[PDB]
């Protein structure tokens, strides 16, 4: 019964070397192409090459050439892709598959089994506290009925962000936002209400923000424009 | 062997 | 060449037929042969479909696929819950002189579990305290989603924005609907420069849009 198996998740600073493995059963190893599938966090399965460990021969999708090493042991039976210097970028899903199929008596053509999967997180920021500007609501007494008000927590690493609103006194139409991962290693988020206009001029919303990994509590009030 | 990649009808790379 | 493209989204109630389509060029899908894949949440990508039209082994007749000039799509009827997830068709692509592999961008199947449900769009313009400190960021809050996938894009006045962009990847809210947010960094001078800055989100192949100004 053909099986792959791949190497457990890693977690790395950037710079630093990783090398993930494929361990293959039940077939010769050296007689089948692997290839190599990257999946970026929100997008589309990629291919990025393919290696023959019988020969060592190999082909690359162009994206791929010079940024990352296909091998293998036949030692092992044992399929990998290194990294010497991980970025930032290189954070994703990556499967390995044998090129496959067998639907004639030679050759291959189909990615028939696949490995369950290697998570790598590659990350460069430092630990770093929030900046949080209000969102000032489009103002006063509407009968469009409401008003959506917020905060802005800009520029934080690591997760988590807890988010309040009146020292915990207000929950009801409070949306706090999953948040981004910026390309410079950073996350923001935004969390709004939404509250009857009405109440624009006589209630206070202060939203109380809290990043314990760099002791950092804001608490802003959201005033409406002017 | 199995290192012939089979594109489509007829044509296939690493037939040596 | 070496492109397919595929519609980023697809659904039907359970019961239904529904058919995911792949566009290609003469480098690929035209002479080449196309496979399916699906990508179910926890679980690596299954082959379903090879050479064109070839239903794997163990793959239900339910599932099938063909292909005519640059263009092969895969059916499947008798839609149920399970099928929910990502249809990826792939090819072998010729462009170099060689076999390279190529996967199309991916269509998120939703087996539909309650009623479409159009976004909610709020745009916050840069805050005045932001602004003083020299920064400027438009932030474009979408919810109550159903099915789960949106595409944003951003338009200074009318014209389209790459840089800056930053999306979230849709979540799950406790009401089983969709939310995501997107953001614009700009300078403080390129948002004073420009008329207007506009969020726009399509959503089953319905855009609409939130738009600021400075003024």
């Amino acid at each position: 019964e053909i099986q792959l198996e791949q190497s457990g998740a890693e977690v790395k600073k950037s710079g630093e070397s990783l090398k993930i493995s494929c361990q293959t059963s039940g077939y010769s190893f050296s007689d089948y192409w692997i290839g190599w599938v990257r999946q970026m966090p929100g997008k589309g399965l990629e291919w990025m090459g393919i290696f023959y460990p019988g020969d060592s021969d190999s082909r690359y999708s162009p994206s791929f050439e010079g940024q990352v090493t296909m091998s293998a042991d036949r030692s092992t039976n044992t399929a990998h892709l290194q990294w010497s210097s991980l970025k930032p970028s290189d954070t994703a899903l990556y499967y390995c598959a044998r090129l496959g199929g067998d639907y004639e008596d030679s050759g291959a053509d189909a990615f028939d089994f696949w490995g369950q999967g290697t998570l790598v997180t590659v990350s460069s920021a430092s630990t770093k506290g929030p900046s949080v500007f209000p969102l000032a609501p489009s103002s006063k007494s509407t009968s469009g009925g409401t008003a959506a008000l917020g905060c802005l927590v800009k520029d934080y690493f690591p997760e988590p962000v807890t988010v309040s609103w009146n020292s915990g006194a207000l929950t009801s139409g409070v949306h706090t936002f999953p948040a981004v991962l910026q390309s410079s290693g950073l996350y923001s988020l935004s969390s709004v209400v939404t509250v009857p206009s009405s109440s624009l001029g006589t209630q206070t919303y202060i939203c109380n923000v809290n990043h314990k990994p760099s002791n950092t509590k804001v608490d802003k009030k959201v005033e409406p424009k002017s | 062997k199995r290192k012939r990649i089979h594109i489509g009808p007829g044509r296939a790379f690493y037939t040596t | 060449q070496s492109v397919l493209t595929q519609p980023p989204s697809a659904s039907g109630t359970p019961g239904q037929r529904i058919s995911i389509s792949c566009s290609g060029t003469s480098s690929n899908v035209e002479n080449n042969y196309v496979y399916w894949y699906q990508h179910l949440p926890g679980t690596a990508p299954k082959l379903l479909i090879y050479r064109n039209d070839h239903r794997s082994s163990g793959i239900p007749d339910r599932f099938s696929a063909s292909k005519s000039g640059t263009s092969a799509s895969l059916a499947i009827s008798g839609l149920r819950p399970e099928d929910e997830g990502d249809y990826y068709c792939a090819a072998w692509d010729d462009s170099r002189g060689g076999p390279d592999w190529v996967f199309g961008g991916g269509t998120k199947l939703t087996v539909l579990a309650q009623p479409k449900a159009a976004p909610s769009v709020t745009l916050f313009p840069p805050s005045s305290e932001e602004l003083q400190a020299n920064k400027a960021t438009l932030v474009c809050l979408i919810s109550d989603f159903y099915p789960g996938a949106v595409t944003v894009a951003w338009k200074a006045d009318s014209s389209p924005v790459k840089a800056g962009v930053e999306t979230t990847t849709p979540s799950k809210q406790s009401n089983n609907k969709y939310a995501a947010s997107s953001y614009l960094s700009l300078t403080p001078e390129q948002w004073k420069s420009h008329k207007s800055y506009s969020c726009q989100v399509t959503h089953e192949g319905s855009t609409v849009e939130k738009t600021v100004a400075p003024t």
